[PDB]
């Protein structure tokens, strides 16, 4: 170690730690909402506040700390997400003891604002992480050897959600009063809907892992060996503004996949929703990294390798018009309920006389099976009467919808191959959006490019991106349900065809438009180097 | 703040005759319970620690038990560092000793006072 591997370690440690934070803080918010008995917007509001503190801090802090003492804000702000972490934990310390206390058949309060300001401070944490760090690497290490230490840094990054899940499973088997209670009079179970886990241990752990991980900072030298203007360079650089264009395109596309893979793997092929996925991921980051270390590529050449693996992540993703299995047979939904005629549409479709009594509900979403392959929407409407035997509508039943064929189980398995192939080439390529956006700035400008980049991804692509890509997935909902208040709930059946032409074109055409970004700028630097 | 932890002092406990009324006061001394929430328990002769009612730390919002709603009345005085716990139209099964909690930290009750209620 002489120096600059201190640093990489460190640095190493805190990405494991902001990764982590991130996995906990999105795991232990159901036992959250249940213990400060909050709503869904105001658990949406904290969940929030880490954008809120990050977005408005970001480019501030990567343009200021440039100049100064990179490894001590690095550590500042690994101290400073530490406390965020030891924060939120600290309502459940001084709130006191939690207190929490259809067959169907056919008939014929201010607590969360430490959470919330807590939140935020971690939003402030994680800030100076990627641009200082990443600049304070990239000036100071040898030529060409950069890409590798941020290939083993965004590999060695994966063993925080490890920590995440393994400890966030742990920690809710326990009780939130754990130490404090005999632990049998505690009656309910983890699948009681009334358990709340202990989601304090995660955020203390969370918190001393940044502290223990702001350490080392403050031990490391500061060389191994205007804001206006400056914003103005920036932004009047074509190549730089083409490339966050082209990144956040590619970027919104990746995080409007990954939010509704599961959803889509659920309605398409009827699975229900990283044990091979992380290994092969860490694996593409460190071989992207190593390959660009390794063949000794130029700006050119690593834009070139980036839209290489682009394009054959794409080639891989428009295999998925191919393997559409067929839609599903739903009484009620796609025909009538008799299962005779094809409906026109599913917008109030009219009863059928095998169930004509109809003493049930119609929003009412209890799934059964019949023993003809096709699913009905209630036991009540399938004309069951006992429990289910002598039904009605299946005349030309199990609980639960129905395990379609093993034709496009094929598929299903087609399908996990061509993700853990695109997540591989989509990972191969993850350096160099960082490599690129350094060699394309100015030298005293590397940070405030990863910093407003860095911006830019999080805000239209990290928050905007799943919103409108559930906003067009929404449309192609069949069955509403109504919620208690009234208001807008959720989806239960989607028109199947629909949903995946949707949501593989939107991805498909995100892809596209990068891609003719991608030869242009391929175009420009050819012409400008 | 050179406290060794915190210790809840009840007082106002005293017989009451049918529907009247009363208050119990909870003093705490240590480490501040401003930040805390604090907690009034009742024990019922023969049965465990019932839970009355409850007091954020600074008087915003306030959980009552269901056993009794809107005949009761918590409140702080966090100058004085006191909590309060008006008590109206009382009933016999009433009859229990009243405890204060706070968890600055750790877990702390206090002593508790008996507020027998006679029936007439």
């Amino acid at each position: 170690c002489n120096g600059l591997k201190m640093f990489l370690a460190a640095l190493s440690l805190s990405f494991i730690a902001k990764t982590l934070g991130a996995i906990i803080m999105k795991s232990s918010i159901i036992h959250i909402e249940r213990r400060f008995e909050i709503s869904s917007s105001l658990v949406g509001f904290i969940d929030g506040s880490f954008e809120i503190g990050n977005l408005l801090v970001i480019v501030f802090v990567s343009y200021f700390g440039s100049k100064l003492h990179r490894p001590k804000l690095i550590g500042i702000g690994c101290f400073i997400m530490g406390i965020g972490g030891v924060l939120t934990a600290l309502p459940h310390f001084f709130m006191g003891y939690y207190r929490y206390s259809t067959l169907s058949t056919c008939l014929i309060s201010y607590m969360w604002i430490y959470v919330f300001m807590g939140n935020m401070l971690r939003g402030i944490g994680e800030t100076p992480i990627v641009p200082l760090g990443l600049s304070y690497i990239d000036d100071f290490a040898k030529e060409g050897h950069s890409s590798l230490y941020l290939g083993i840094l965004n590999a060695i990054a994966m063993i925080g959600p490890i920590i995440g899940f393994t400890l966030g499973s742990l920690f809710s088997k326990m009780y939130v009063d754990i130490g404090y209670v005999d632990l049998s009079t505690i009656r309910i179970t983890p699948t009681d809907s009334r358990w709340v886990g202990a989601w304090w241990l995660n955020f203390l752990v969370s918190g001393l892992f940044s502290i223990i991980s702001s350490i080392p900072f403050f031990f490391l030298p500061q060389t191994p060996n205007g804001f206006f203007q400056s914003f103005k360079s920036i932004l009047t650089n074509p190549l730089y503004v083409m490339f966050v264009l082209l990144t956040l395109l590619q970027v919104s596309s990746y995080i409007g996949a990954f939010t509704y893979v599961f959803k889509y793997v659920e309605q398409q092929y009827g699975q229900p929703s990283g044990v091979i996925t992380i290994p092969i991921f860490a694996s593409g980051m460190f071989l992207g990294g190593y390959i660009i270390k390794k063949f000794k590529l130029n700006t050119v050449g690593i834009a070139k390798f980036s839209c290489f693996t682009a394009v054959m992540s794409l080639s891989f993703y428009l295999l998925y018009f191919f393997i559409l299995c067929e839609n599903k047979s739903v009484a009620g939904l796609t025909m009538t309920y008799d299962g005779n005629n094809p409906v026109t549409s599913h917008r109030d479709v009219p009863l059928s006389y095998c169930n004509s009594d109809c003493n049930c509900d119609e929003s009412q979403w209890e799934p059964v099976c019949g023993n003809n392959g096709i699913t009905y929407i209630s036991p009540c409407l399938a004309g069951c009467k006992s429990s289910f035997y002598n039904c009605s509508c299946l005349e030309v039943a199990h609980l639960g919808e129905c395990p379609r064929d093993d034709a496009c189980t094929r598929k299903f398995y087609f399908f996990v191959a061509i993700q853990v192939l695109n997540l591989f080439f989509s990972a191969l390529g993850g350096t160099s959006h960082v490599m690129l956006i350094v060699k394309i700035v100015q030298p005293e400008l590397k940070s405030l490019a990863l910093g407003f980049h860095s911006m830019v991804i999080r805000a239209l692509g990290g928050i905007l991106a799943p919103i409108y890509f559930g906003a067009l997935i929404d449309t192609t909902c069949i069955k509403w349900s109504t919620n208690n208040c009234g208001t807008r709930g959720s989806c239960r059946t989607y028109n199947s065809t629909s949903f995946s032409r949707v949501y593989l074109g939107l991805s498909s055409m995100l892809r596209v438009s990068s891609l003719v970004l991608y030869i242009i700028l391929i175009y420009a630097m050819k012409k400008k180097y | 703040g050179s406290s060794s932890q915190v210790q809840l002092v009840e007082s106002g406990g005293g017989l009451v005759q049918a529907g009247g009324s009363l208050r119990l006061s909870c003093a705490a001394s240590g480490f501040p319970v401003n930040l805390s929430y604090m907690h009034w328990y009742r024990q019922a002769p023969g049965k465990e620690r019932e839970w009355v009612a409850a007091i954020s730390s600074w008087g915003w919002h306030t959980e009552y038990a269901d056993s009794v709603k809107g005949r009761f009345t918590i409140s702080r005085d966090n100058a004085k560092n006191t909590v309060y716990l008006q008590m109206n139209s009382l009933k016999p099964e009433d009859t229990a000793v009243y405890y204060c909690h706070v968890r600055v930290g750790r877990s702390y009750f206090g002593q508790g006072t008996q507020v027998s209620v006679s029936a007439g």
